[PDB]
Order: C-alpha cells, then structure tokens, then sequence
C-alpha cells in the first residue's frame, strides 16, 4: 500500500517553500501570469486551430452545397 | 545529406524539450531497457538527470518553463544515455538470438 | 480589524469555526433566498399569478 | 411508402431504397421486404395471412 | 416534397433565462384550448388542479371541472355512471380511442397537446406559425380533397382546418380576440401545459448561477492558496565538491 | 446438472407462452384506390397493402 | 369590426426590399406554371422564399401590437 | 498504531487511496475527468434510484409514469432532468477523459486501459437501455435498431435477438428486463471502476512530461482533493445551467412522441454521444460490414497500447503527433456532424470518407509518424 | 393451455369459438363481438 519513502533515489536537491500563509495565491497577475497565458496560447494555436478551422470549412461547404442541391434549376421548365 | 541534419535541428526546437532544460535522453520513455541502461550511469550524470528531471516537473506544475538563455541548445545535447542503451539492448538481442538457438 | 477578530474568536478553534459555519449558512440562506426571489420577481412584473392574483380573488 | 429514387419505399434509418415491388435497390438492406401468404377471395376484398 | 419552411421566432415574454410566463396569457390561452381545441385534442396530462394558482382561483377551477360530466364506477349493482367533475379530474378526452377520433376527422389523428411544443422542432414558434400560416396552395400544387394547405407544416397538405380566426371566441378579460392574438395566447398555454415547473426551473436556475458565482470562486482562491507552496517553490542541485 | 439448469434458465429469456400465433386479415381493395399505399397493424409489425 | 394586427403588418411588411423581389419572382411561377398545361412544375421554392422573408419581417413586431 | 488512519483496515484504505496517496506534482486538468467521471456515475446511480421508485416498465405505462414523475412527484422533474443530462456529462467526460489517454500515452498502463475500455462499452450499453425506458419513438425505434444489430452474426443471431427481446418484436417482454438491466450495469460500471482505479494505483498517475515523476510526488490530500472539487464545480455550472435553463438541448424532441410499433419517424437521430459511431456504420453500404465497422470504430481502443512506436510515451514533445491527434480530434467532429445529417450527398460521401480517415489516423499514420519522429531524434 | 394436456388442438379450438369475445375497438372506434382464439382466457361470469 504505501509509497512514500521508496520511489527514488535522489541526492544534492534543496528546495525552498513558504506557507500558504506567508504568501499570495494569485500574484503577479500581469507581470506573470496573463504574459504565460498568451506564452502558451500562442504555442498551441498554430497546432490546434489548423484542424478545427479546416473542418469548420467542409462543415459550410457540405451544408451549403446540400442547401443548394434544395433549390430548382430553371433550366428544367424552361421548355 | 546535411537535408535531415538540419532538418534534426528543426525538429529539436520544434519537440521542444529544452524549454524545460532536458536532453535528448532525459524524455526518454523508461521501458525495461532504458531502466536498466539508467542504472548502469555514473552517479554524477544520474543525479544530474534526475535534477533536470525533478526541475522540469517543477516547470509542468508552474505551467513555466526556463527563460530562452538556458534552453538547451542543439548541438550541446549530450546523448549521456544513448551509448548504455544501446548495449544494454545488444546485450539483450544476444541472449534472445541465444536462447531460440 | 474583523480579520483578527474573527480569526481570533471564530475561524482559530475547530469548533467555533463550525459553528460559525452553521449559523453562517442560516443568515445567509435568508438573505440569499429572499433577495433571489425579489430579483426574480422584479424581472417578472406583473406575469406572475402573484401578480394576477387579486383579479379572481376575494375582495 | 412514396419516398425514395424507386417509386417505392425509403427507410430513414439508414437509406435503403426499396421499389414498388418492394424490393432492395439502393442502401444497407440485405432483401427485399417480405412478402406474406395472401389469397385474393374477392372481387374488391383480398385476405393476407 | 423534399423541401420544407421553418417557422421564424417570436419574442415570447418567457424565452429568456430569467423569463417567466405571462400567467395572463396562459389564463387566455387555457380558454382557446378549453373552448376551441378541446373539440379534438386531448390534454391527458393536465388536470383542473393543476391550474389552481397559476391561471385560476381553486373556486374557478373547481367551477371549470364540474361543467363536464365523469364517467365513474362501478356502483353497487356494478354499473358505470355520471357524475360532476372534481378538480383532482384531467382534461377531457374528446373520443374514447384514436380509431373514434380519426373517424371523426377525415382519418386524421389529431394529437394530445399535452407535450406539444416539445415534440414538434419550433415549439410554439413552429405551432403559432403554423396555426396563422394558412394559405392556398402554390402553382402546382394540388392539395388532396380533406386536407388544407398550410405551408409550415411537413408536407404542405395538413388534416387540421383553420381552428381559429377573428372573434372565434371572448376573451373575459376583453382582450381583442384577433386570431394571431388567440394563437399567440394558446401558444403561451401549451408551452406552460407541457412544462409547468418553467417558471420555478428557471428562478432556480438563477439561483444556481448565484451560487455557483460565489463557490466557484471561493473554491478558486482555495486550491490556489494550497497550491501556492508548490507554486513558488525553488530548488537548486548542489552536488559536492 | 450444469447443461440442464444452464439450458433452463437460458430458455427464460425466449419468447413465453402467452406469445400466440394469430390468424389473417380482410382488407376491401376498394379503401386502397390506385396509387396508393396504405399500412395495418397485424402480427406486431405493419403489412403493406 | 376589428383588424388582427397580423393583417395589418403582413401588409407593411410586403412593401418590403425582399418581399416584393420574391413576390414578384413567384407570380411569375405562378403565371407560367398556371398556364402552360400538362406540366410538371410547382411554386413551392418561391412562395416559401416569400413566405420565409415576409414572415420573418412579421414576427420581428407583430408581437408588440399583441397583447 | 501509531495513527489510525494506516492501520484500520478500511480506513488504511481510504488512506491508501484518497489521502497518502502519491501523485505526480504535475498533472494538469486533464486528468480531472477520472474523477468526474466517477461523480458522474455516483450522481446518475442516486437520481437514478430516485427515478427508479417512480417507474413502471410496461409498455402502457412506461410513458406516462415518466410523465406523472415529472409532473406529480415533488421536483421530479428536476431529477429527471438531472438524470437526463447527467448522462450526457458523463459522455462529456468519459470523452475528454479517453482523450487526454491517448494523447499522454496512459494507454500504456494496459490494464488500466483496456478496463477503461470496459468501461465505455458498458457505459454505452447502459446508457442505450436506459433511454429505451421513457418508450417514445425514440426509445422504440432505438431499441428496435440497436438489439437488431446483432442479427448480423452468422447463423446465431437472431436467436440473441430473440433474447434481448424476450419476444419476436420489440414489445413488453423487453421493456421489463431492459429496466432491470438498466438498474444492474451501473453498479458493474462502479465495479469495474473499482477495478480500474486498481491497476491504476499499481503504477500511480502517468503525467504530461511522460517522464518519471518519482523526484517529485505530492500526497493526493490537499492537493488533489482540493484540485478535484475546484474541477467538479467548473463541471457543475454548464451541466445545471444547462440542466435548468435548457432542459431539452441535448435531447431529441421526437422522444415526446409515444412509442408507435407502426411507424418510424422520417428524421430519426441516435443520441448526439453515439453519432460518430451512427455515421460510420452508415458509410458502409452493407449490413454485416457497416456493424464490423461500427464494433470496430470503439473495439479498435484495444490496439491503440500496441500500436504506440513513440520512443517517447507522451505528445508533449512530439509536434507531428498533436497535430495528427487534432486531426483525429476533428475528424470526430465531423463525423458527429454527419451522423446528424440525411444519407444524402454531399454527406454521404464526406462521411465515407471521415470513416475511412478516422481508420487510417488510427492505424497507419500514427504509428508511421512516431517511426519518424525517433528518426527525426536520431534514435 | 389444455392442448396437450386434457385436450386436443382441435378440442381447443373448438371450446374457445364456443365463447363470444368482446374486441376493438375498429375502424370507428367501436368494441365488437368475436369468436373466441385459443388464446383467449375463461370468459369472467361478470364484469367485475
Ligand atoms: C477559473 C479559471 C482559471 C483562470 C485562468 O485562466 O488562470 C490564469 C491565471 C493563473 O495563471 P497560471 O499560473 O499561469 O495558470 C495556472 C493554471 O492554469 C491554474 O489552473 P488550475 O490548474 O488550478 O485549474 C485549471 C481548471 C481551469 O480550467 C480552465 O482553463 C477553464 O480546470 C480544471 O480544474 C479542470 C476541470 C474542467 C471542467 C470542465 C467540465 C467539462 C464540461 C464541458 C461543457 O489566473 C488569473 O489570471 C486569475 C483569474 C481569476
Ligand atoms: C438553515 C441553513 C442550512 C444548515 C446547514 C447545516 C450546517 C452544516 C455544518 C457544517 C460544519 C462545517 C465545519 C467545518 C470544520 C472542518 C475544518 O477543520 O475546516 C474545514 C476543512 C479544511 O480545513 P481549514 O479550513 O484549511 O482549517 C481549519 C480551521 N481551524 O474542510 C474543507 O476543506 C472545507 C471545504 C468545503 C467545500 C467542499 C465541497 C464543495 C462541493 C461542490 C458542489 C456543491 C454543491 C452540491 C452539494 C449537494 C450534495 C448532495
Ligand atoms: C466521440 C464523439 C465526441 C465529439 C467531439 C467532442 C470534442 C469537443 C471539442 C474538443 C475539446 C478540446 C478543447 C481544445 C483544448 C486546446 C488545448 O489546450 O490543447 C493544447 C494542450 C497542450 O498539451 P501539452 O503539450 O502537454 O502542454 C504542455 C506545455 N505547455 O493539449 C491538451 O490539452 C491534450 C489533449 C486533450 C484531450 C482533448 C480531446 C477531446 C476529445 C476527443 C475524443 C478522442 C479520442 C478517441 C475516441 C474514440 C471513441
Ligand atoms: C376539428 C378538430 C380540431 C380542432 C378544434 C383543432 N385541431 Fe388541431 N388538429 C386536428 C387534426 C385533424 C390534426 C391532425 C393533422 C395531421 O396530422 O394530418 C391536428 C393537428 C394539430 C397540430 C399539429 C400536428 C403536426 O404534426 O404538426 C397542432 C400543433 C394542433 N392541431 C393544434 C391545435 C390547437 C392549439 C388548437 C386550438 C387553437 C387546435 N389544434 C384545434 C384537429 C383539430
Ligand atoms: C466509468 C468510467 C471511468 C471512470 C470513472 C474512470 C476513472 C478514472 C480515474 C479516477 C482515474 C484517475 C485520474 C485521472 O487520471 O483521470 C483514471 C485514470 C485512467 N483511466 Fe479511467 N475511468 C473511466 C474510464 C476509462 C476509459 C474509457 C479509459 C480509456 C479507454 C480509461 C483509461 C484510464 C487511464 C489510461 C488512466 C491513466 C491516467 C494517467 O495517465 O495517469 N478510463 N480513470
Ligand atoms: C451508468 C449510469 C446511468 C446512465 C448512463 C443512465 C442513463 C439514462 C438515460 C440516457 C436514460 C433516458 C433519459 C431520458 O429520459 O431522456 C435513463 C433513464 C432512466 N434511468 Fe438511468 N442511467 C444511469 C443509471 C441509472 C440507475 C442506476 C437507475 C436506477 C437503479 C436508473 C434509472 C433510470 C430510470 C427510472 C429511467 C427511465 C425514466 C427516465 O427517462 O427518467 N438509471 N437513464
Ligand atoms: C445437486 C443436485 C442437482 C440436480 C439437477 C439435475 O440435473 O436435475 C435435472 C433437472 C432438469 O429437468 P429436465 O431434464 O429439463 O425434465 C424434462 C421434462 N420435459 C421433457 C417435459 C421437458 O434440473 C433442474 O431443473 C434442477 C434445478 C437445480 C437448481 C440449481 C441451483 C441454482
Ligand atoms: C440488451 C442490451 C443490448 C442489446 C445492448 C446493446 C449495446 C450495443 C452498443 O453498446 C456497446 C451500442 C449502444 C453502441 O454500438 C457500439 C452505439 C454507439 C450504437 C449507436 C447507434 O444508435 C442508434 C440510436 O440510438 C437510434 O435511436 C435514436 C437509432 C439508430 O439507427 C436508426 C442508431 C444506430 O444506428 C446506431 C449505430
Ligand atoms: S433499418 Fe432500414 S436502413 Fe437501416
């Protein structure tokens, strides 16, 4: 069952920490946080967007073109 | 020729890795070769890995990664593992080619 | 200071903080239900068989 | 019924076009649509069954 | 044919979130379903209870279920009988079966309008079109003797005739009783008939989003706070020289 | 012992005995002038006439 | 004795930009699908394309002289 | 001894799974789901039973008991609402949730995977029998279509048909044991889950680096539980928004209608959660192949661990594979959207195609793209 | 239920016609009379 104190092997690490209480829970929201928003959004738009954007195309396209297969073509009366 | 030279150096900053201060090796998969090639390391370049390693988590969790001045740069990746696993898996391959015999 | 006041005498003991909790929710709930209802009804004049009401009614 | 590129039938579920007859002509569908034990007794009045 | 018209959409009092139904209008409406489209729809989910502190006073409802006759029983030599309406009865059923209502209406089967608005796209949108949007047949378009043509419905050629038009009734509150007047008032009816909890399901709805505002945000600075250590937290690797 | 009370419960499942087996159907050709398509209920599913 | 406002706008309403094009697009179906016998043409497209936009115009105020 | 939170049998167990346990200090919100989704299954259990007490599976009553429980029991129509879209949000999630697998590699905890896939399919059985209980059109014709599916296995067959039917038409005789089978697979479904999140723990939480995070393990409390509730509350608010302001979104207005044996409805769509499958299916214009095609479409997650070439075990690093993954992302998407439309063109045709995309994706490019990508590392 | 065990088929059958059997409604609605189907139950002495 338990875990802790066996996982791995680890050596020369310090780390520093302060209470929840000594510190902010959201700080820096503009001269960090937003900045990495945008830092990260941009990485992964040109990923993503690619994709979607294309399917939303063929979405327009198949309804469209469906739609207009709805219309008549005067052409068939015009005799 | 030097095509996919470049293009690997392409690639490289394209995977990204190095934003958060890792090699090549480090992003290994740990299946059972690698885990035996990890234990073969000298202590240094293992307790390296594994602060590179345990910073990068630090990184993920904080949703950050290390400023352009400390990425990784192509060319001083240092492959530290590649070598052991290779052997390990040569060493692997000789008992299976063995052992079928 | 109301912060130190009220972590003074309701949030520090385990017990107090419950029972602020508590009685916390009571005032809250009527409060927060009368004025939900006021900003519902006020958004609804006049459509509501509250407001209908006295025409069917007594006298 | 009436419904279809076959004068016969369509089934909204997944397509098949049946024809007049009753057939399978176009779609998923593996036959044509059954056909029961009949007997026209009648000069106007037909028994199926 | 293969081609259809969808209804448009009217800004009914009630289509917003946060907009509750215009009682005085679903009392209207009560009144066209009662005293026009009772005549051959049924209404088997909704009772004269029912309209107790919505559209009407427990007296006008009880007086609105005692003005129909009850078939109940057994008796005591087990026979079926008569009696007055209480409020605790349903809405009337105009025929005892499909097969009796579709005689009496060229074959055509006139639906329970109980769940109307939710089992038809458009809801009263797509029903206060279509009642209005009577009309004659396009160049072409033969429409089969006992049925109207009314473009908003599948098909074009409906079985139901023109239900209603200028002055078919009077409102009692001395509405003018203009036909898209009547159509917008039962409209108003059958979205009510076949949703009641409407008006509650949306001030809780407001509620909810209250609350979820207020604990969403708590919950926000919550997790954030604990995190924090974790946040912030530096390391170094000070290996031995 | 397995099989049987296997086979038994098994043949739970299917069809119960209360499930007939029903006769035909008259129809007057007449109520079907030319043209047209008309459905009966019968044996459970429709019949096309 | 009354007038449904429903008339009354439906007439304001074909005045309109859109309305008289499909208005005028579907007598024009009409005529020559009314005369030219042993046809097999309709005047559906055109009266919906009429129906649709005059409508449309309908239920954007017809509302506000209802009650 | 010392604290009785180790050594209690049950609560060592609690402990040992909500409180002690260690989590990577990294996974981010998509690994939320695994616990919604386990709420969801709670929430849908309880409105469940609560709806359960008010139901009557008969064919004459079925309907209108569903009616009265709305209309007459105290916010019964809450419930059923809740009920409803819960099941929705639980596809929402399971969605989501078998999403974030593929794309950090977690297929890789085979047993925990292949449980996972248990569970979807099970998930998707009951979520079918249960929308067959209001028994309007909808839940008729469904019933009808889906049970028919299996009338495509040679020979046997229709003999299963028979069964699921209890009779030779969709009549009573199923509507009862649908209901109990709807009442029992929940409660598998949590069992299973309790086997899944077992494996799990064998191996702890994978996380986004797909690196070893044993250099930094955090206790599940307060970390965690504190995450967790955060995310259910952000789930919440569409889920009831949608829940008390638009009831019916999700739904079908067609399902208002009385089950008719006699007649299908012109326009008849499976629940949105089961349109990409619908759509592939429909593609193959053959019976037996279009049901091999739509068992494929979910058994195919089975292969998924075994078709992993990756030297890497996550997408994080792999750009050629996330913009593969959106692809397959999207493709879905599509197929979705056709499985709403008519079998006419140009749908038909787009939708083949999806199918066939979707296949391929899976399959072959995949794979192939992760070869190339080690090349591309120099490995 | 008696074929097979008292009776024949046939015996069956014929017992069941022997009975009127109330049906419908029809084409206008209306319950009718009908000969009795070896499905039917035993015909109740009263209606309730
Ligand atoms: C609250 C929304 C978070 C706001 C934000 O973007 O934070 C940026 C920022 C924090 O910046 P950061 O340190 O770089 O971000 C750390 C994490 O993203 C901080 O985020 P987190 O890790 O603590 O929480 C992420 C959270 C937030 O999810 C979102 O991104 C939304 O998602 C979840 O917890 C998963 C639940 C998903 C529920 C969806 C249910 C599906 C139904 C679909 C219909 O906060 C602010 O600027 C203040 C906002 C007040
Ligand atoms: C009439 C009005 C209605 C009456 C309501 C009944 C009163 C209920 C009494 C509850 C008593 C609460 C006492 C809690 C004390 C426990 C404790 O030690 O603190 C809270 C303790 C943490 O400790 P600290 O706050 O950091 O420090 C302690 C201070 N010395 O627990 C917590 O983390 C509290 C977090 C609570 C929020 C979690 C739940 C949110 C869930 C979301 C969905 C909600 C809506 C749906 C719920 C309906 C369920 C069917
Ligand atoms: C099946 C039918 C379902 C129909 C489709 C429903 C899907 C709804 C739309 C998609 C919802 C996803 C929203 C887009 C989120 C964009 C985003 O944040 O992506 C970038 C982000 C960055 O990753 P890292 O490289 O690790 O970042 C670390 C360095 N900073 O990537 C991710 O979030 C990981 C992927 C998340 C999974 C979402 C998948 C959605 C669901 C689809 C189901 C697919 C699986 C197959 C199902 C078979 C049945
Ligand atoms: C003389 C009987 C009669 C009256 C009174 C009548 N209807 Fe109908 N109604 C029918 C018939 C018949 C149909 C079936 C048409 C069909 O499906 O071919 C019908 C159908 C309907 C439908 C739509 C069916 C569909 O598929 O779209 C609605 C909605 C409706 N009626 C509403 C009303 C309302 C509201 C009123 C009162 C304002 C009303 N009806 C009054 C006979 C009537
Ligand atoms: C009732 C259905 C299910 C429930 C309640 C459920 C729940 C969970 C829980 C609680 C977790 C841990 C937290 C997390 O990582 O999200 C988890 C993890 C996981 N589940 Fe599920 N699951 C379900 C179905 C599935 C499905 C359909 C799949 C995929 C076919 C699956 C595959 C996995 C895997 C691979 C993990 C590893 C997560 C990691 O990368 O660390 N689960 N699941
Ligand atoms: C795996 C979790 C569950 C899922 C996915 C689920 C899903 C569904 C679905 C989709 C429906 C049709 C909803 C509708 O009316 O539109 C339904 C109905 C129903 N379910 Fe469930 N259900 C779950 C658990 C349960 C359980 C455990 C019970 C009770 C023991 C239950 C009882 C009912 C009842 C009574 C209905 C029929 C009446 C109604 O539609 O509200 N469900 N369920
Ligand atoms: C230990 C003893 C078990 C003996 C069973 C056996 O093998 O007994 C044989 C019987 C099978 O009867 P049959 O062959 O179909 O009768 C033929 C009649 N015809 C020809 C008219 C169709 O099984 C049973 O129903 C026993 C039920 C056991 C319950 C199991 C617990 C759950
Ligand atoms: C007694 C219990 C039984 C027999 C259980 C059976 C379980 C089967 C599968 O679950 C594993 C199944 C639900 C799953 O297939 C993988 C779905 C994605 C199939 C989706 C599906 O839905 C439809 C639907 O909902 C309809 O009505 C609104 C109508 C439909 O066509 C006319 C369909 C349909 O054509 C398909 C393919
Ligand atoms: S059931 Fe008829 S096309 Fe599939």
């Amino acid at each position: 069952g338990i875990h802790f104190g066996n996982l791995a092997r680890v050596r020369h690490i310090i780390t520093y920490s302060l209470s929840p209480f000594e510190q902010r829970a959201i700080p820096n929201i503009f001269s960090d946080a937003l900045p990495n928003v945008w830092r990260r959004f941009s990485s992964q738009v040109f990923k993503v967007a690619p994709p979607f954007l294309g399917a939303y195309l063929l979405y327009s396209w198949g309804t469209q073109e469906f739609e207009r297969l709805k219309r008549k073509n005067p052409a068939d009366y015009e005799n | 020729g030097r095509l996919m030279d470049r293009i690997r150096k392409w690639y490289y900053n394209a995977a990204g890795f190095n934003k958060y201060g890792l090699m090549r090796d480090d992003t290994l998969y740990e299946d059972d070769d690698v885990k035996e090639a990890l234990k073969r390391l000298p202590e240094d370049l293992y307790n390296e890995r594994m602060f590179r390693i345990k910073r990068a988590l630090d990184l993920s969790l904080k949703h950050r990664i290390l400023p352009k001045e400390q990425w990784v740069k192509y060319e001083e990746d240092k492959p530290y593992l590649e070598p052991y696993l290779k052997e390990v898996i040569r060493e692997r391959l000789e008992r299976e080619a063995w052992n079928k015999k | 200071a109301l912060l130190r006041q009220a972590y003074s005498a309701l949030f520090r003991r385990t017990s107090t903080f419950a029972l602020t909790v508590v009685l916390g929710a009571v005032l809250f709930e009527r409060a927060f239900d009368q004025g939900a209802d006021a900003i519902f009804e006020h958004l609804n004049e006049g459509k509501l068989w509250k407001h209908i009401k006295h025409k069917y009614e007594a006298s | 019924a009436n419904s279809g590129d076959f004068g016969g039938y369509y089934c909204p579920c997944h397509g098949s076009h049946y024809d007049a007859s009753g057939r399978i002509r176009k779609g998923p569908a593996p036959y044509n649509l059954e056909v029961p034990t009949y007997q026209f007794v009648g000069d106007d009045l037909v028994v199926v069954g | 044919g293969e081609l259809e018209l969808h209804p448009p959409a009217f800004p009914w009092s009630h289509g917003g979130p946060l907009s509750a139904l215009d009682h005085s209008s679903v009392r209207r409406g009560f009144q066209v379903y009662k005293q026009v489209c009772s005549a051959c729809h049924s209404m088997d989910y909704v009772a004269f209870r029912n309209l107790i502190g919505v559209t009407h006073t427990e007296a006008e409802a009880k007086a609105l279920a005692e003005e129909v006759e009850v078939q109940d029983g057994p008796d005591e030599n087990g026979e079926l009988f008569m009696r007055p309406g209480k409020i605790s009865d349903y809405f009337p059923k105009p025929y005892p079966n499909p097969e009796a209502a579709r005689a009496a209406n060229n074959g055509a089967l006139p639906p329970d309008l109980s769940y109307i608005v939710n089992a038809r796209h458009g809801g009263e949108d797509y029903v206060f079109s279509l009642l209005t949007g009577y009309c004659d047949p396009p160049a072409g378009v033969v429409v089969r003797e006992g049925l109207h043509y009314n473009p908003y419905f599948p098909g074009q050629a409906i079985g139901m005739a023109p239900p209603i038009y200028n002055e078919i009734l009077e409102y009692d509150d001395g509405t003018p009783a203009t036909m898209s007047q009547i159509a917008k008032d039962v409209c108003t009816f059958l979205r009510w008939a076949a949703e009641p909890e409407h008006d509650q399901r949306k001030r809780m709805g407001l509620k909810m989003l209250l609350i979820s505002a207020l604990l969403t945000s708590l919950l926000y600075y919550m997790k954030r706070h604990k995190w924090s250590v974790l946040k912030s937290r530096k390391m170094a690797y000070r290996p031995p020289k | 012992a397995a099989k049987n009370v296997v086979t038994q419960f098994i043949s739970s499942l299917s069809a119960s005995a209360d499930v007939l087996a029903l006769s035909k159907i008259e129809i007057k050709l007449s109520d079907i002038p030319e043209g047209k398509n008309v459905a009966f209920k019968w044996r459970g599913k429709p019949l096309f006439v | 004795e009354l007038v449904d406002p429903l008339t009354t706008i439906r007439e304001h309403c074909e005045q309109t930009e859109k309305c008289v094009k499909a208005r005028e697009r579907l007598e024009l179906c009409d005529a020559r699908v009314s005369s030219r016998s042993h046809t097999e043409e309709q005047c559906t497209e055109e009266l919906f394309d009429f129906l649709h936009a005059r409508d449309h115009c309908v239920a954007h105020k017809l509302f506000n002289k209802l009650k | 001894a010392p604290n009785i939170r180790k050594s209690h049998p049950l609560l060592k167990m609690i402990n040992n799974s909500l409180i002690d346990l260690p989590a990577p200090s990294n996974i981010s919100a998509w690994w939320n789901f695994g616990s919604l989704l386990a709420v969801c299954l709670m929430t849908q259990i309880l409105t469940g039973l609560l709806l359960a007490m008010h139901y009557t599976a008969d064919t004459s009553l079925a309907f209108s008991s569903v009616a009265h429980t709305c209309r007459n029991v105290q916010y019964g129509w809450l419930i059923r609402n809740l009920h409803a879209n819960g099941a929705s949000f639980f596809f929402i999630c399971i969605f989501l949730h078998i999403g974030r697998g593929l794309y950090y590699g977690s297929y890789l905890y085979k047993e925990t995977w292949n449980t996972g896939v248990i569970l979807l399919l099970t998930l998707m059985a009951t979520a079918f029998v249960g929308y067959v209980l209001p028994w309007g059109q909808m839940s008729f014709w469904g019933a009808t279509v889906i049970t028919n599916l299996f009338s495509a296995i040679p020979y046997i067959g229709h003999t299963l048909v028979e069964w699921a039917w209890g009779g030779f038409s969709v009549d009573n005789p199923t509507l009862t044991r649908f209901f109990a089978l709807h009442f029992l697979l929940p409660f598998a479904i949590a069992g299973i889950t309790i086997i899944h999140l077992t494996f799990l723990h064998e191996s702890g939480s994978n996380n986004p680096l797909g690196i070893s995070s044993d250099s930094d393990k955090i206790p599940f409390h307060p970390y965690y539980s504190f995450k967790d509730i955060l995310g259910l509350t952000l789930m919440l608010t569409p889920f009831l928004t949608l829940a008390l302001f638009s009831p019916n979104l999700l739904g079908d207005p067609e399902n208002f209608t009385p089950a008719n044996p006699l007649v299908t409805p012109p326009h008849i769509k499976p629940e949105w959660y089961f349109l990409f499958a619908y759509a592939i299916l429909r593609s193959i214009p053959n019976k037996l192949g279009g049901v091999l095609a739509l068992a494929a479409s979910v058994l195919i997650l089975f292969l998924i661990p075994f078709l992993h070439k990756s030297k890497q075990r996550t997408m994080t690093f792999r750009p050629l594979s996330q913009t593969l993954f959106w692809l397959l992302v999207a493709n879905l998407l599509i197929l979705t959207w056709i499985g709403s439309q008519p079998v006419e063109h140009p749908f038909i045709i787009i939708g083949q195609m999806a199918s066939l995309s979707y296949f391929t994706i899976l399959l072959i490019l995949f794979p192939t793209i992760g070869t190339l990508e080690n090349k591309m590392l120099n490995y």
